[PDB]
């Protein structure tokens, strides 16, 4: 058991704490310099473990006054070995993050501290920058809206606080470079993650896409918006609520065909009109207005489901965002075009050493074992949990639940106890706020739209009689400090209103009230017609719901409804598990291709003279054309060399260089050798005329432009195949093997096209 | 005679079947004959081996 | 051939094929160590007075893996429109597949138990009095427990081959049983010796029928599907469009088992009835080797393969599942008309597959009558179909791992 | 809007009749035009016989609305203001060392399609020069059309010089003075000086029989 | 009434199980064990995009 | 198909020097190559150029009888000449060929003082 090893390590930490206290200032920075010089002599990271943890403990005492406990040293040494150190919520994990990032950044490689959203990153950045700048290291906060040079200066530091979106987009924009100095990242060394459950389990489903703007079309969107606006709802389109999708009925198809004047909707000529109709219908029905986006300055900003914030850069795909812009008469803008694609699993698997603290990862320990090769070290609490959590109060129809939670927060407001009202969607928080407008209770709503006052709202949410309605921004890492006189009456009565997508998220929301052994109250509230229950509930118990009457003055008391709630939540977790596993084992193939392509692109960026590279590509495409004509299985002396010599004189060589009598039925290897000799002489002429450098820049531009274009076409075709392979699993074969074989064939076609294009662009210019 | 058009449609649909070509069919035939010959030779060898073993241990 | 030499260069696939051969050796040495009460010397004498596993040694797993296949086909028939519980288990996700697999495991345990009791009594009948020493009802527990232990060990072995071996482990096990029954009939063919022209004629016949089976079994029918939600608004290559395949023989070797079950059930109830002129008339007339039951066999093949084609593809649920996510056959409505379209295509495809499967099922009696052949040959039966199917799918899986290993890059 | 409506591909009919020195010519043709990429792919056929004046002296007479515009010059176009209402253009084309074309064309969306109806009258000619001697190479160069506006006529006056590769090894510098008129009178857009950077390509079809000109052409604008 | 024929075929498979209750013989045992059928590998059954 | 040119230097009006322009990517043998010049403040004008594989050669009237454009097929380039030049011909000189598109040289600046 490694816990005893961590415990005796912590005892050693306390032993060296016993004599490090009497050290004066300015020797701590001298101790950092001493560690830096002693490291490269013969020492490793594990040799300098105890003294570094003791000196950073002493530095924390001298700077911030928060002396780390015994368990935080155990978490730090667990984070050094590369294992997930699951600590319970509110146990002070931030200094536990400061320990091994001070240990591992003495090499000078660079250590990335990753978390979920922006404000949490900035708060941890300023506090641990105040800690680390006393030691003598450089801490650079990475943002979303920085410049290229600001990002370059940030990753040049020792410790880079950043979110996961910015790190992913910086790696992905790090492989669309036309130079080398415009690169922003260092080599990848280390990544201490916070909230590993969310990043590597919850939002590991959605991959990262970068897109540039393509050509713009307009007429189909507004025509489809008018047609969908005249559609009479339930009779003409179905709307399944088990999964968010809509399709036209037969009468809707007849109305669609008689509206646009076409004869058949599902003809192959009218694929664009049908696609626009379907996307406009999905934008008009499935996407509610304030549950999944907002309206800002004529633009549409989508609201992330996982972190709860709004991300100003990321539109939707497949023309869905244009239909949302056409829903409210806004200025429709350009269309997207995929440039690069990476998931979070492969990107964090490139990091070569990583670890991460969390709050609730004990449920997913086998998934952390199978994928990232890590195990979950449970860690004690140093003080017993007094966070009392009552069981759920399941209600009938939703306005009864809102009345009950309004009565609860009213009876708790007149006692001085602060209450954080959790929510999930955005507009329902405003519904609770305007339901609290009557009875006169002051409050600060924390929406996705009111996000700029977040720091003062959060620090003001721990005083006497504070009421805070907050959506998922307050979910993951919001630290609410208990103010004055509040611990007497058991402060921070956290009241949720919706069962979340998984047990970890609402368990974190429950754990928001604990805060180092302080008394808190955690009550939930559910509805029988709630979105989760109506979206994933079992159909057998739906008839039993009407058996309990309808007055909604009291919650239901039954074990059947609790069993149905837990079964529905576990079904949602099972669906997310299946989607995660399927997306990972489908993206493994694209990982294997993408690593090779980025490796060759980075190889041809920093070459002093890549004459041999274009020589090898030209001769490979040349001999492939040589074998494309003149086949082994026909005969000699009927190979039709006129077409081949025309192809050589137009594509590879100049016009007046060759005829049929130059070869006229020779061996193919010697004839491609002769063509290679003439190409070598011509390229020597081009090199001696352009000089050494301008020719190099010219073919570098040619290679990079062609490689980017064909890689974009390949990733688009790969996604188009990825839908069809899930369809293709109908004959009794597993689809993943067929996907791998077809992906390899398309990769070969792409690399043959890349060699042909670079040959015919170098040799004719 | 309601079956003339039916069997004409059967033949017409059989002309839309993507049959494998000659080279891959010959390759598949060679593969399946090779593996059945390898498996029958290997099993004859291992059966005579365990027969010799059970003879020598009596 | 360089393709077999490429496999040994790769460490991991040579590790898994050597592990597969080791587990094959483990299976093959198991059928020579029997239950502690056989009197198998008398059993070898009684055959003198190819299901040759139990014939040589009524072993620890003489029943083998057949209960796993019959329990899987029972629960696969039970998933369709006969109980809502298994329908909800099928449509509740992969967690439902997990408990469905565990229910299948328990079903294999109980079905192997009851069929082990049945096969023990039936082989005791053809022995006559003495097959087990002091044969009563209390002695059936030991043989039932060791036969179910052999079945559970074989299923664990198949799980290990699916985990770290080459391919579908139970398929490999059935293939091993067939090719282990091969060399004994090869020895019988050698010991039978007109001399040469019969041998070359049946070699040509075997090569022709295996070429025909490969030519039928790999054939696809590509229904094109265009997805609505995909833009397809860039420059395409167009070489590999999205399409829906239909196998020409969509059922496999299910309906021959259904046909032989419905065919040998009336002799079973006639043996249970006793002795009568109608009993002997049924036994004479419900034999598929006699040409008066052959027509019954062929029409049963055709009807059961139509049934299993329409229960395997399930065109109503296929049409609803295809309508539920986007796309459609071009020019066809996504409601009832796509179901009618795929029903007509399935009608014609299962007709030609029906005639193919009936010819393959009727082949071995024609060979044994027109070849002067020993009766235990059974060449060209369902064994040919399963051998070529598992050989082709294992070769495809290994070549998929090989082309995963191969990647070029344009630096070279 | 108007031609912002026609971002997709546009059918292009060209009809030309004309007279030079009492000698008749009549050439027609059809093709496609694109605005978001801004190109013209046009198959043109001489449907009267033989060319009095050659095809390179024809190509500036052969539909200037199919430019490609980047994001900033979207305000600064005239040729999306008179369309779909219709367009009229006449040119004085002075050949140095030879006579003068007066070309007479209306370029308008007839029904849907872009029809260029051209009548060309070429006067002041001597036949023993270069153009009626057919001294032109089968090619056309790259150019810059200078565009300005006038408000007494509220139309567009275009100035440019063009350069024909003569088969003796010389060039015919010929200057175009171009007058550009709306037909409808809606929102007119009269921008400042700018220039169409244009390039062309003349080729043929190997599986076509008669004397036909195949035109492929790129237009871009810049300046404003 | 196809549920009835599904139940009939499943109890016929149990009859094939119970067919070893028998009271040429090589042909009969080849009708019992020899075919050795294959499992069909039946059901291999089986969110939006984003931007920068 | 990118023209590279050289041979430009500070020259007296009593000396004769050759102006070279290398053709790269296409043969000199079957295309008409022309020489242009453009002074600072002057518009780019045609000076000289020969067609039909160098048996007939035309020049502008400012250097007619003075300049001579020559070429070599083995060297795949052309040669101009600055014989009997004047300070009025101070310009940046260009070579121009038309193979499908029209490609210009980068420009060789010659100043006379
Ligand atoms: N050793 C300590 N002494 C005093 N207070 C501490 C100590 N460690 C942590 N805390 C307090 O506990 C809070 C925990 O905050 P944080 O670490 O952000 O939450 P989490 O533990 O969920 O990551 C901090 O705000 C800090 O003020
Ligand atoms: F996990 Be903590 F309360 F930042
Ligand atoms: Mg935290």
């Amino acid at each position: 058991r490694t816990l005893n090893r961590y415990e005796k390590i912590a005892n050693d930490i306390d032993a060296i704490r016993g004599d490090y206290e009497n050290l004066s200032d300015d020797a701590l920075k001298h101790k950092t310099i001493e560690f830096k010089e002693r490291l490269e002599k013969g020492a490793t990271t594990d040799d300098l473990l105890v003294e570094a943890f003791a000196v950073v403990r002493e530095a924390s005492r001298r700077v911030t006054g928060m002396f780390p406990f015994k368990v935080q040293l155990m978490g730090g040494v667990a984070l050094h070995d590369g294992n997930i150190a699951e600590m319970k919520t509110g146990e002070g994990k931030t200094l536990t993050s400061t320990l091994p990032v001070y240990l591992n950044a003495l090499t000078g490689k660079g250590v990335h501290v990753v978390t979920v959203n922006e404000y949490l990153a900035s708060r941890d950045a300023e506090q641990m920058g105040k800690i680390f700048e006393f030691l003598g290291l450089t801490v650079g906060l990475n943002l979303n809206s920085m410049s290229k040079d600001e990002k370059r200066e940030a990753y040049a530091a020792d410790i880079t606080y950043s979110t996961n979106n910015e790190l992913g987009f910086d790696y992905l924009r790090d492989n669309m470079v036309l130079y080398k100095e415009q690169m922003v990242q260092r080599p990848l060394h280390f990544a201490v993650i916070d909230e590993v459950d969310s990043i590597l389990i919850d939002e590991a489903r959605t991959p990262l896409i970068i897109s540039g703007q393509a050509a713009k079309s307009t007429k189909l969107y507004v025509q489809a918006n008018a047609f969908v606006r005249t559609l009479k709802a339930e009779k003409d389109y179905t709307y399944d609520i088990k999964t968010k999708a809509v399709q036209l009925t037969e009468e809707g198809m007849t109305k669609a065909e008689k509206a646009f004047g076409i004869d058949n909707l599902f003809d192959v000529k009218h694929v664009a009109l049908n696609h626009h109709i379907n996307q406009a219908l999905k934008a008009h029905v499935a996407m509610q207005k304030d549950v999944d986006y907002v309206v800002e300055d004529g633009q549409v900003v989508i609201v992330d489901s996982f972190t709860g914030r709004l991300m100003k850069g990321r539109r939707y795909s497949e023309g869905l965002h244009q239909a949302i812009e056409a829903k409210e008469g806004l200025e429709i803008q350009n269309e997207s075009m995929t440039l690069a694609t990476i998931t979070f699993q492969n990107y964090f698997r490139m990091y070569e050493k990583l670890a991460g603290m969390t709050g609730t990862a004990k449920t997913e320990e086998e998934e952390f074992r199978n994928i990232y090769n890590m195990q979950v070290v449970t860690i004690p609490t140093n003080r017993p949990v007094v966070r009392d959590d009552r069981p759920d109060l399941i209600y009938r129809t939703m306005e009864g639940k809102f009345k009950a939670v309004a009565e609860d927060v009213a009876q708790r407001y007149m006692t001085g106890q602060p209450v954080l009202v959790g929510t999930v969607a955005v507009e329902t928080s405003e519904l609770i706020s305007k339901l609290l407008k009557n009875k006169g209770i002051p409050h600060q709503v924390l929406n996705a739209k009111n996000h700029e006052r977040e720091a003062q709202i959060i620090e003001e949410a721990g005083q006497k009689g504070a009421v805070t309605i907050a959506t998922n921004m307050a979910g993951r890492g919001t630290d609410i400090k208990l103010g004055e006189g509040v611990k007497e009456l058991g402060g921070l009565a956290v009241v949720g209103t919706e069962r979340h997508e998984s047990r970890r998220i609402d368990n974190q929301l429950r754990g928001r009230s604990g805060r180092q052994g302080d008394p808190g109250i955690t009550q939930f509230y559910l509805s029988m017609e709630d979105e989760l229950m109506r979206r994933f509930g079992a159909e057998r118990t739906m008839a039993m719901l009407d058996r309990f009457g309808m007055d909604d003055s009291t919650p239901i008391q039954s074990k059947m409804v609790s069993r149905a709630v837990e079964s529905s939540q576990k079904r949602v977790e099972g669906n997310n598990f299946d989607s995660r596993k399927q997306l990972l084992q489908y993206d493994d193939v694209l990982r294997q291709q993408r690593e090779v392509i980025y490796k060759q692109r980075f190889e041809v960026i920093d070459s002093e003279n890549l004459r041999e590279i274009v020589e090898n590509m030209i001769k490979s495409s040349l001999e492939r054309a040589i074998a494309a004509y003149t086949p082994r299985e026909e005969l000699p002396e009927e190979w039709k060399l006129d077409g081949l010599v025309d192809l050589i004189n137009t594509t590879y060589l100049d016009e007046g260089a060759l005829e049929k009598s130059d070869i006229f039925g020779k061996e193919p290897d010697e004839m491609l050798e002769l063509i290679m000799d003439r190409i070598i002489t011509k390229y020597n002429e081009k090199e001696e005329q352009f000089g050494k450098e301008q020719m190099r820049e010219f073919e570098k531009v040619i290679v990079l432009r062609a490689v980017d274009s064909k890689w974009m076409d390949h990733i688009d075709a790969m996604d188009q195949l990825r839908q069809g392979i899930h369809l293709r699993a109908y004959a009794q074969t597993n689809p993943l093997r067929e996907y791998q074989m077809e992906g390899f064939a398309m990769f070969e076609h792409m690399i043959e096209s890349i060699e042909d294009e670079v040959a015919k662009f170098v040799m004719k210019a | 005679q309601r079956v003339t058009n039916f069997f004409k449609e059967v033949v017409r649909e059989l002309k839309k079947v993507s049959w494998p070509n000659r080279k891959e069919l010959v390759n598949y035939t060679a593969v399946v004959l090779a593996t059945v010959a390898f498996f029958t030779v290997f099993f004859a060898v291992i059966d005579l081996g365990i027969s010799q073993l059970i003879r020598l241990v009596f | 051939f360089r393709t077999i030499s490429n496999f040994m260069r790769v460490s991991d696939i040579r590790n898994k094929i050597i592990f597969t051969l080791l587990m094959l050796i483990v299976f093959r040495i198991g059928t020579f160590i029997p239950v502690p009460s056989v009197n198998t010397d008398v059993l070898k004498l009684q055959d003198q007075l190819f299901c040759g596993g139990a014939l040589q040694n009524f072993s620890i797993f003489a029943m083998g893996v057949m209960p796993y296949i019959t329990a899987s086909i029972i629960v696969q028939l039970l998933q369709m429109d006969v109980v809502p519980k298994f329908a909800e288990w099928s449509k509740q996700g992969e967690m439902g597949r997990r408990k469905l697999a565990q229910f299948t495991r328990y079903f294999t345990i109980v079905l192997g138990f009851i069929q082990a009791l049945g096969m023990s009594y039936g082989f005791n009948n053809l022995a006559g009095g003495m097959l087990i020493q002091n044969p009563g009802i209390g002695t059936y527990l030991l043989i039932a427990v060791v036969l179910t232990a052999g079945t559970a060990f074989l299923m664990w072995l198949g799980e290990q081959i699916t985990a770290k071996g080459v391919g579908n482990g139970i398929s490999i096990i059935i293939f091993a049983g067939i090719v282990s029954g091969i060399p004994t009939i090869l020895n019988q063919i050698y010991a039978q010796t007109l001399n040469i022209v019969r041998l070359l004629l049946v070699a040509l016949a075997v090569v022709a029928v295996i070429v025909g089976v490969i030519y039928i079994q790999q054939a696809f029918r590509k229904i094109p599907i265009q997805y609505a939600k995909r833009l397809e608004g860039r420059n395409p290559v167009g070489g590999h469009s999205t399409h829906l395949p239909l196998k020409v023989n969509p059922a496999g070797v299910i309906p021959v088992i259904f046909a032989v079950s419905f065919l040998i059930a009336p002799p079973t109830i006639a043996s249970f009835f006793g002795t009568n002129d109608v009993t002997l008339w049924i036994r004479r007339t419900f034999d598929y080797t006699h040409p008066v039951g052959m027509t019954i066999y062929v029409v049963l093949i055709i009807a059961f393969t139509y049934f299993y084609a329409f229960v395997q593809v399930n065109p109503e649920q296929m049409a609803d599942n295809l309508k539920k996510q986007g796309g459609y056959i071009p020019g066809i409505r996504p409601g009832k008309n796509t179901q009618e379209y795929v029903t007509r295509i399935l009608y014609r495809l299962t007709l030609v597959g029906s005639l193919f499967l009936a010819f393959i099922a009727v082949l071995p009696v024609f060979f044994v009558n027109f070849a002067n052949l020993p009766p235990s040959a059974q060449i060209g039966g369902t064994s040919l179909l399963i051998v070529v199917g598992v050989a082709l799918e294992t070769m495809k899986q290994l070549e998929s791992q090989l082309v995963k290993r191969h990647y070029r890059g344009f630096i070279k | 809007k108007g031609e912002e409506l026609f971002t997709g591909v546009v059918p292009i009919l060209v009809e030309l009749d004309g007279d030079v020195n009492g000698h008749k010519f009549s050439v027609s043709g059809e093709g496609e035009g694109d605005a978001t990429y801004g190109k013209l792919t046009l198959k043109f056929i001489c449907t009267t016989g033989k060319l009095p004046v050659p095809w390179p002296t024809l190509v500036t007479t052969f539909v200037q609305c199919f430019s490609r515009y980047p994001d900033h010059m979207k305000r600064h176009d005239f040729f999306k203001s008179a369309m779909p209402e219709g367009y009229v253009q006449e040119r004085t084309i002075s050949f140095k060392d030879d006579g003068n074309y007066k070309t007479r064309a209306e370029v308008k969306f007839e029904g849907d399609t872009l029809v260029n109806r051209i009548e060309l009258k070429g006067i002041d000619f001597k036949e023993d020069g270069n153009i009626l001697g057919h001294k032109l190479e089968y090619n056309y160069n790259s150019h810059n059309v200078y565009i300005t506006a006038d408000k007494q006529k509220n139309g567009i006056k275009a100035n440019f010089k063009i350069r024909h590769n003569i088969e003796d090894g010389s060039v015919q510098l010929a200057d175009h003075y171009q007058q550009n008129t709306p037909i409808g009178d809606g929102p007119v857009l009269l921008p400042d000086n700018h220039y169409l950077s244009t390039q062309s390509a003349l080729s043929k079809d190997p599986n076509e029989k008669r004397d036909h000109m195949v035109l492929l052409e790129f237009v871009t604008a810049a300046g404003i | 009434a196809k549920k009835t024929i599904l139940f009939l075929l499943t109890v016929l498979t149990t009859v094939l199980v119970s067919g070893w209750v028998v009271l040429v013989i090589l042909k009969t045992l080849h009708m019992f064990c020899v075919p050795f059928l294959l499992v069909g590998a039946f059901s291999n059954a089986d969110g939006d995009g984003d931007s920068p | 198909v990118a023209l590279v040119e050289s041979g430009g230097a500070l020259v007296q009006p009593g000396g004769s020097l050759r102006l070279s322009c290398a053709a790269s990517g296409f043969p000199v043998n079957r295309y008409s190559m022309r020489w242009y010049r453009q002074a600072p403040g002057k518009e780019r004008e045609w000076v000289a150029g020969m067609s039909s594989a160098g048996d007939r050669s035309s020049y502008e009237d400012s250097v007619k009888g003075r300049f001579t454009i020559s070429r070599d097929d083995a060297r795949n380039t052309v040669y101009l000449q600055m014989n009997s030049l004047k300070p009025e011909d101070t310009a940046v000189y260009y070579c121009n060929v038309n193979v499908g598109f029209e490609y210009w040289g980068q420009g060789t600046q010659v100043t006379v003082s």
